[PDB]
């Protein structure tokens, strides 16, 4: 009972804790295999702003020239 | 593609020498409309298949 007080954590505490160590860990997890699998998806096809290619040009010029 | 007719040029051209209408550039005063009436057809629409007439 001595070494419980001031040496010890306790069975309330690694319950209540560690559990939410595992909540971090199920969100890193979760979210790590959904970078992965949207890598797989942006890379093949050029839908949202991932691995997107720089263009050539938005406007260079569009005035009246001497053209035939 | 489809061309114009062969039938859709116009008689009656190039009987002037070529210095001759260079001689007189009076034609950029009078008779200036019909000229620019075609140099309006031409910048909006780029193809020489729509503004023959």
């Amino acid at each position: 009972r001595w070494i419980a007080r001031t040496f010890f954590d306790g069975p309330e505490k690694n319950y209540e804790r560690t559990m939410a160590i595992l909540q971090i860990e199920a969100e890193k997890a979760e979210l790590r295999l959904k970078e992965l699998e949207v890598r797989r998806l942006m890379r093949a096809r050029g839908d949202g702003p991932w691995f997107h290619y720089p263009t050539i040009d938005k406007e260079l010029i569009d005035h009246s020239p001497k053209a035939t | 593609e489809l061309p114009s007719l062969e039938d859709l040029k116009v008689q009656e051209v190039k009987v002037s020498s070529s210095v001759l209408k260079a001689a007189a550039h009076h034609y950029g005063a009078q008779c200036d409309k019909p000229n620019k009436e075609f140099m309006l057809c031409r910048w909006e629409e780029k193809d020489p298949r729509r503004c023959l007439e």
